[PDB]
């Protein structure tokens, strides 16, 4: 995870995908000053794992498709350090329930 | 391929729909000469007969509710709870 | 259906594989050979040659003749033909994908330029969808515009791949209509690339390269986006209209098929004889031209070809083109047989579930009733009657299908019926048929009722069920259907009955509401004051349909048998309800006759209007249909009508000119309330001519002063009705109407007996339309009241020429808008409607649609049907953790929180007992558990909450179905209640899975109707407050149970649909600190922009420092866009060669000064305003230091303090330098920002007034500090110490899903939606818009409800069609060889299929077993 | 008379209480070919062609025309026109199904050619109905 002040040089952010299967996350300082997560309007997204990704599908009988996706973009994405296909078990609240159980796909 | 009559997470309770086609399809059949598996005790209309039917729960229909995934679930309309 | 059986087996349509013709196979499936324009007749010899028409396609003139198939003219279907292209041509629309795909394949070899040795083309032929895979190829190749030989490998650089050859450059293709254009360079040489040259390299393509683009060798190559072989067409797509006999009849595409015709026998004159070769390049391009034009003519290509009449000629793309264009007008919608339209009339004799159907339109309607023996005897009475008789029958179908014409057979009175026959007999007295008032945009607006033919031409109906279809009866025009199928009468009758829908499934409310004279006569019969002499009564209970025959008991018996209007109405009122309202002025003694209080079917005090007899949430409409049923309360929608309005006739009622004067001395003191404010509007006059008005924040002076002159004359307008308000006495016959609610409002008796008010166009108070003046009538700069367009006079006194012509503007105003966004709003329900179409409830208990893309996992978040559904109140959360404590805690350990004795028969023995105190720890520690859960979901306070299974009610029925005397003791155990709440919590059920998330999303559902089971069903609350036997408290449990299993959402409703006909619906009754006002804001957010009409940035204040009034006074000015524009005066640029001396003797000391303490000869001084300077609180070593560190070392600053009274600021620089001074001076004030984030403008400041539980437990009111602003670019505005960035909101909720995550950005989105909702203060049910809101994210950002959002996605190539872009999304289909799945609305609803909808989803199938038990 | 409706006293309509008029008129000429082949204006009958409407062509006298003064039922004749082409196609033209009434007047000129035109007036007492428009 490197922590820049100002930017990085386009020449050494291509010497990101080098070091395999090693993932190197990028972000500014600007984003990280206010806790961009700790929102009112953001509620909680959980990294599922492997099998429970997996059980997510066998038991509410979904594709790789048919999910509600997410962004990879999405600053919780790169808070939680997601990658393609992680799932996001999102419990948000509801005026008609109290909680609602939403699951992304990563992308 | 289907699914077996155990293992149902559909409602075990008739649809308002499916309510609407059972008592239908009674009253296109009843109307269409076919035969009548209650006492027609005074009743002469055919959706009504059909009514009369799902009363002594006695219609030979049985429900293929599919899920969206592709596999299906079967229901007789003796199986299905009527508080509707 | 077709006409004539055949022995091919009949099925569904489940594919639908689009493609192209392979000119190959347009060939081979031709009959006719097609070469001459000589249509039908060999020389005027009526009859047809091997030419346009049958040279074997279909004959005209009812006959049969079509090549060995002939079937007359119905069961035969057009039989296409062929015609050899004498050149290639470019396939119209194809000609897109021609240029593309030329610019990927080498023109040389046929092989992608780009291949598997370049990465980012690997990462595009790796790309799974096959237009986006062809997407990034194009981007990819057409870049590289040379193949390679030779490129180096993925391994070493002077390791070369020979991979494939030529090395020749690609063109710089560009449009030409018809003939593309390339380009190669010494010199730029630009080719003709021609069909016959293109089509030979598309040939060549290698199978996997196109198979990398979006091409099929099977279904639609690109070797056929070029034709060779045009399929001509048959006669039932290009008719042969003749007049009488001896007179042609072509349509205009048998016209362009000729001149196609000619134009390929002209090409070929040219080619097969004595070659002119650009000359040819003609007869190419006409044949090239019109087969571009007989598909399509309305296109980007100037000239639309009008054939000799001035028309365009009817363009196969014209076609099919929306609304009444194939797509839209005659496959999704349609002209119908068994249809009525008649204009209609009230009725208060009719029941709810009754339609008014005058004799003709009973005798014109037939519906075909199987011979069966039930029936049979009758139908052969009808049989007799034909149609003359009201009873009687048109047609006689044969058990063969031979249509026995009862109106003219000579068999017609004999008719020996046999079964399996079918009569068609008339719709008669109480059948079924689909009532309509258009536009259809709501489920409530299309409802099915009971024939009761009547005589007189008018589509009549009960007066209560004005309201669901949008009636008036000012000649309102309705539809009528008749259904055939006693399967489809069973669709209507199970679903579509009016009794049905009586509450509304859209807002959680009844939608039928009793109207006008049934409105104000029941008010008037239901006082103190009303009451009716035995002779009257006897007539009104009789009038009840089903009255018992019992007279009940007179209230006052003493000099005269009287009886009240409440005990009368009472009897209409079905014994077992009950209802509970209560007022300001109710007090139970109620002296107002306030509140109201209904204990078993009869009328305690109150009087009955619109908060009982209306269409109101609470209103014993919404009651009786949940407490005791649907075709039981539609009869009470009638009992009451028909009392009600008998009473009326007699009692009767009148409105005149009496009504609209006020007493006397109130008609002055009106004129005294105008004539004050006149004079607080030349205050702010003559405050505003000397410059004393202190303008405020974020508005001009100009501004200040009209929108403070607005606000004492719209305070006075309002107060000058008022007096004549309730001056108009009880007698009112005007105060009556509005009294009940039956028609009008305040403003009414403000406009018509008091003042009118301001009159203004786009919110502007009409203004000088000539040079500073109103009117020629008035003198130049006239800002009076009278002046700007105010109204002192009542319609009633007679409005002025001046005031009568101001009146006319402001009106004006009010006609334009009605047509505008009513239409507007037309293309907004078409968009959500077409969007949420496919999606609907599922049996997974999920919410999916045309694929299987799930929206929400549980419908609703919750999972229950939207009407059952009434606002419940949450008791837990509210109080002081010390009042919660008194109600619910029981501590069977202390005497002084032991139940007595009094309450339970265990109660003296159930004190100090260990498990007993153990278990209601369990209880209260719930309850605790239950408290911060609520307040954690809502922060707010707020329990009036939309929740399944009314509770109160239940309990409500129990206490007097139980008669539970709260004098002895209850019968329960501490055990048996606690437990008996942990047992029915398991019973109440959503997802009926057995799983893990199954189990799980569904304990998540129904948390928050657990939360209010808690609330009721809490031991003490049981015991103390109920004193309820084991009996009743199992009744409790019981009728919730059932209640709740009833709630749960039907598999199949069509939930998507619905949705948006709560949304689309209301949406068009919009009439519309400064923001979007709901109708342009919707078009906004649904069409998703970015570009807002109002971006309003909220902050709300750091944690701790709520009420701080100088922490806003800090961020204010640090978050606010200052600029050098807006503290200076005037910029100069002056001529000083001296670096120290200056010759400006308004600086001559000033440099003196901060100087002591190789420089520009060219001097810029500017002046600066003290008080816009000292208005964002400024000093001139700020602005100094600002532009000092601005443009660094290679530009000085010098200037003048505060203390100075010459506001300068002077600066220099380091061969030319005239221009380049000048230049600085125009970045120096537009770029240099000085105080605040850029912009972020108007900073206002506002107490919001917050809701914080207090130190006691209270939910409390806290005036907080927010800065509310007119800017948006919250990136950096979130980063400032002073605001809360938890609380931080902003209007672009596009800028609010971008810097956190996309489940906020649903969020802002819904939030973003509701203030729409409270835009026209109307209610829609939470998950009609969490839908739609969940639509446009979980794709995985934002989406449009536009062609490009919803259909340009996944969704077969059908149900995308049908909307916005046809021919269009079609042609994609066919060259990218698309499919159609046949699993949405849109693809059954084309093939006129049972769509998978409500009552098409499920199969139904018939066991031998099941079927062999019975007999 | 609610939602904007309104009762009506018959017993006075019956006296002239918004009791009213309408008047229809019918065009059609003798439309001729050149080579001095016109449409015939009289009453034909089957024979040759046969190409006939199914209205009553009774009504109508012999000049192809009902004289002004009977009474129009719905769907009968009005304008008698036979079409000869190489007999008796035919192009009457009768009266519009939905109306009723008398027949008014019965025109008959030349136009700037000099060709039979014709114009029939169609004569029905409109009289307020239970759902008829004030
Ligand atoms: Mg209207
Ligand atoms: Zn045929
Ligand atoms: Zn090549």
């Amino acid at each position: 995870i490197f922590v820049y002040q100002n930017n990085i040089t386009p020449s050494a952010m291509k010497l990101v995908p080098s070091i395999p299967p090693a993932t190197i996350e990028t972000f500014n300082e600007a984003a990280l000053v206010v806790n961009i997560t700790h929102h009112e309007l953001v509620p909680k997204h959980i990294r599922l794992s492997s099998d429970e990704k997996r059980e997510l599908l066998k038991r509410y009988r979904l594709k790789e498709s048919q999910l509600p996706r997410i962004q990879r973009a999405d600053p919780v994405a790169l808070y939680l350090g997601l990658k393609r296909g992680e799932v996001v078990k999102i419990i948000r609240k509801s005026e008609t329930s109290g909680r609602y159980a939403s699951y992304r796909i990563c992308m | 391929k289907a699914i077996p009559k155990d293992q149902r997470a559909t409602t075990p309770y008739m649809t308002k729909y499916e309510r609407a086609r059972i008592l239908g399809t009674r009253a296109l059949q009843i109307s269409m000469n076919a035969p009548v598996f209650v006492d027609l005790e005074g009743e002469t209309d055919p959706l009504r007969i059909a009514m009369k039917e799902l009363a002594e729960k006695k219609i030979p229909l049985v429900i293929r509710r599919y899920l969206p995934d592709g596999s299906f679930e079967d229901w007789s309309v003796e199986e299905l709870i009527v508080d509707l | 259906v077709g006409q004539q059986y055949s022995s091919a087996p009949l099925r569904t349509v489940k594919e639908v594989q689009f493609g192209l013709f392979s000119p190959e196979e347009v060939r081979a499936i031709s009959v006719a050979k097609i070469r001459f324009p000589e249509t039908m007749d060999e020389t005027q010899t009526r009859a047809k040659i091997g030419g346009l028409n049958d040279p074997r396609l279909g004959s005209i003139d009812r006959n049969l003749k079509c090549q060995t198939c002939q079937e007359g003219m119905n069961e035969c279907p057009g039989h296409f033909g062929h015609i050899d292209l004498a050149k290639p041509v470019f396939h119209v629309g194809f000609i897109a994908k021609i240029k593309k795909v030329c610019e990927c394949v080498c023109m040389h070899c046929g092989k992608l330029l780009l291949d598997e040795h370049n990465e980012l083309m690997r990462q595009a032929l790796a790309i799974k969808d096959s237009k986006k895979r062809f997407a990034a190829i194009w981007t990819l190749c057409k870049t590289k515009m040379v193949c390679e030989t030779d490129v180096p490998s993925e391994d070493d650089p002077t390791q070369l791949v020979s991979r494939g050859g030529c090395g020749n450059t690609q063109p710089t293709i560009r449009k030409d209509g018809l003939k593309l254009v390339g380009s190669w360079k010494d010199e730029p040489e630009l080719r003709v690339l021609s069909t016959e040259e293109i089509l030979n390299i598309f040939k060549h393509i290698s199978v996997k390269d196109f198979t990398s683009l979006g091409f099929n060798e099977v279904f639609s190559r690109p070797e056929w986006m070029i034709l060779t072989c045009l399929p001509v067409p048959p006669p039932p797509v290009r008719p042969s209209i003749s007049f009488n006999e001896s007179q042609r009849g072509e349509d205009d595409l048998t016209f362009k098929l000729a001149d196609i015709l000619k134009a390929n026998i002209s090409l070929e004159t040219l080619e097969h004889n004595g070659a002119p070769h650009h000359a040819i390049e003609e007869a190419e391009s006409l044949l090239q031209f019109h087969v571009a034009t007989y598909m399509d003519n309305d296109i980007a290509g100037q000239p639309q070809a009008l054939q000799k009449s001035g028309r365009p000629v009817k363009s196969i793309r014209a076609r099919l083109k929306g609304k009444e264009g194939r797509i839209r007008g005659n496959l999704m919608g349609k002209r119908v047989d068994f249809s009525a339209r008649t204009v209609i009339s009230g009725d208060p004799n009719l029941e709810l579930d009754q339609v008014g159907v005058p004799k003709s339109i009973a005798k014109t309607l037939t519906y075909p009733e199987v011979v069966t023996p039930y029936n049979i005897d009758r139908l052969t009475q009808l049989v007799r009657n034909g149609p003359n008789e009201h009873p009687g029958a048109k047609y006689v179908i044969r058990d063969s299908g031979d249509r026995i014409d009862l109106r003219y057979s000579k068999r017609a009175g004999d008719i020996q019926l046999q079964y399996g026959w079918k009569v068609e007999r008339h719709i008669m007295d109480n059948d079924p048929v689909l009532f309509n008032r258009q536009p259809s945009l709501h489920k409530m607006s299309m409802m099915a009722h009971r024939v009761k033919v009547i005589p007189y031409s008018t589509f009549r109906l009960n007066l209560s069920v004005t309201s669901p279809y949008n009636a008036d009866f000012d000649g309102d025009e309705m539809n009528l259907h008749v259904p055939q199928s006693e399967e489809t009468r069973a669709e209507l009758s199970q679903l579509c009955a009016v009794p049905l829908q009586i509450v509304s499934p859209q807002s959680n409310k009844p939608c039928m509401g009793i109207v006008q004279d049934t409105l104000c006569g029941i008010r008037k019969l239901t006082l103190r004051d009303t009451f009716i002499e035995l002779d009257q009564v006897l007539n009104m209970l009789y009038w009840v349909p089903d009255w018992d025959g019992v007279i009940p008991t007179p209230a006052i018996i003493k000099p005269k048998p009287l009886w009240s209007g409440k005990q009368i109405l009472s009897v209409a009122i079905p014994n077992g309800i009950h209802l509970q309202r209560f007022d300001e002025g109710t007090t139970l003694l109620s002296p107002k006759d306030n509140g109201m209080l209904i204990i078993d079917g009869q009328i305690i005090f109150g009087v009955v209007e619109k908060k009982t007899v209306g269409s109101s949430n609470g209103g014993l409409i919404h009651v009786v249909t949940r407490e005791k049923g649907p075709q039981v309360c539609a009869k009470l929608f009638g009992n009451i009508q028909k009392v009600v309005n008998f009473w009326l006739l007699h009692n009767g009622f009148s409105t005149g000119i009496g009504d609209t004067i006020a007493d006397g001395p109130t008609m002055r003191e009106i004129t005294e309330t105008i004539a004050e404010a006149k004079k607080k509007v030349l205050d702010v006059t003559k405050e505003a001519q000397a410059n004393l008005l202190t303008a405020k924040h974020g508005m001009t002076l100009r501004e200040s002063f009209e929108d403070n002159v607005v606000r004492f004359l719209n305070e006075a307008r309002d107060k000058a009705g008022r007096l004549a308000e309730v001056n108009l006495k009880d007698l009112n016959n005007v105060k009556q109407m509005v009294m009940a609610g039956s028609k009008g409002s305040f403003i009414n008796i403000a406009q018509m007996s008091a003042c009118v008010g301001q009159q203004s166009v786009e919110g502007k108070r009409i203004a000088f339309g000539f040079v500073d003046r109103t009117l020629p009538h008035f003198s130049k700069d006239d800002y009076s009241p009278e002046s700007k367009g105010f109204v002192e006079n009542s319609y009633l006194r007679g409005l002025t020429p001046q005031e009568f012509f101001f009146h006319a503007m402001g009106g004006r105003e009010g006609l334009i808008d009605t047509a505008v966004k009513t239409a507007e709003t037309g293309y907004i329900q078409r968009r959500l409607v077409k969007a949420l179409e496919d999606i609907m409830v599922h049996y997974d208990n999920t919410t999916r649609n045309s694929l299987g893309n799930v929206i929400q996992f549980i419908y609703g978040e919750d999972g229950m049907d939207a009407a059952h559904i009434e606002k419940q109140s949450l008791d837990t959360i509210g109080g002081s953790d010390a009042a919660f404590e008194k109600r619910y805690r029981v501590d069977l350990l202390n005497t002084d929180h032991t139940l007595d004795p009094s309450l339970l028969e265990s109660g003296s023995e159930i004190l100090g007992d260990l498990k007993l105190q153990v278990l209601l720890d369990e209880e209260y520690k719930q309850l605790v558990k239950d408290r911060k859960f609520l307040r954690e979901v809502f922060v707010d306070g707020e329990a009036n909450w939309p929740l399944p299974v009314n509770i109160r009610r239940i309990i409500q029925n129990a206490q007097q179905t139980f008669h539970i005397d709260h004098t002895k003791p209850s019968d329960l155990t501490i055990k048996d209640i606690v437990l008996g709440v942990k047992d029915l919590q398991e019973n109440l059920l959503v997802l009926r899975g057995k799983n893990e998330i199954i189990q799980n999303a569904q304990r998540d559902a129904v948390t928050l109707f657990c939360c209010l089971l808690r609330s009721r069903l809490a031991t003490r609350r049981v015991l103390q407050e109920y004193r309820l036997t084991k009996q009743a408290f199992d009744w409790v449990l019981s009728n919730i149970e059932a209640q709740f299993l009833r709630s749960v959402v039907h598999p199949g409703e069509m939930v998507g649909v619905l949705a948006a006909q709560s949304i689309g619906e209301p949406a068009t009754q919009m009439t519309l600190k400064k923001v979007t006002s709901g109708v342009p804001r919707l078009k906004e957010i649904l069409n998703v922009a970015k570009n807002m009409k109002t971006p309003s940035l909220t902050v709300y204040l750091e944690p701790g420092h709520a009420a701080d009034q100088e922490q806003a006074k800090l961020i204010r000015s640090a978050i606010e866009h200052t600029t050098l524009k807006s503290v200076t005066i005037a910029s100069e640029i002056y001529y000083d060669p001296d670096p120290r001396s200056t010759v400006i003797p308004e600086d001559e000391e000033i440099i003196q000064l901060h100087f002591s303490l190789q420089q520009s000869p060219w001097l810029l001084r500017l002046e600066l305003d003290r008080a816009a300077m000292n208005d964002k609180d400024l000093t001139m070593g700020q602005v100094g230091e600002r532009i000092k560190q601005t443009f660094k070392n290679d530009l000085f600053v010098i200037w003048s303090e505060d203390n100075d009274e010459k506001l300068i600021i002077r600066c220099r620089v380091v061969a030319e330098e005239d221009h380049m001074l000048k230049k600085i001076e125009n970045t120096m004030l537009e770029n240099i920002t000085l105080r605040g984030v850029e912009n972020i403008e108007r900073v206002v400041m506002m107490k919001y007034d917050r809701k914080v539980p207090s130190p006691t437990g209270e939910y409390v009111k806290e005036p907080e500090w927010v800065l509310e602003t007119d800017g948006v670019n919250l990136s950096e505005v979130m980063t400032v110490p002073g605001i809360d960035p938890t609380r931080i909101y902003t209007n672009s909720f596009i800028d609010i899903m971008e810097v956190l995550g996309i489940e906020a950005g649903r969020a802002a989105l819904y939030k973003e939606v509701y203030n729409v909702i409270a835009s026209d203060g109307s209610y829609v049910n939470y998950r009609h818009m969490a839908l739609l809101v969940d639509v446009m994210t979980t794709q995985g950002g934002l989406t449009s409800v536009t062609r490009h959002g919803f259909n340009r996605s996944n969704t077969g190539a059908l149900m995308r069609c049908s909307f916005e872009e046809t021919v269009e999304i079609l042609f994609e289909a066919g060259a990218s060889a698309e499919l159609d799945d046949c699993r949405g609305v849109s693809e059954n609803v084309i093939l006129g299929q049972m769509a998978p909808i409500g009552t098409g989803a499920f199969d139904v199938m018939i066991d031998e077993e099941s079927l062999v038990k019975y007999m | 008379n609610q939602e904007d409706s309104m009762i009506m006293n018959q017993s006075s309509i019956d006296r002239g209480l918004f009791r009213s008029l309408f008047f229809r008129s019918y065009m059609d000429q003798e439309k001729k070919y050149g080579m001095s082949i016109t449409e015939t204006f009289e009453k034909p009958q089957r024979t040759n062609t046969l190409r006939m409407k199914h209205g009553t062509y009774d009504k109508l006298d012999d000049d192809g025309l009902i004289a002004p003064g009977v009474r129009v039922s719905g769907e009968d004749v009005i304008i008698g026109k036979t079409t000869p082409i190489s007999s008796k196609r035919d192009a009457s033209t009768p009266l519009r199904s939905t109306e009723n009434g008398i027949v008014d007047q019965v025109l008959v000129t030349t136009n700037q050619d000099g060709l039979k035109f014709v114009k029939v007036r169609v004569r029905t007492t409109k009289i307020p109905q239970i759902g008829d428009k004030f």
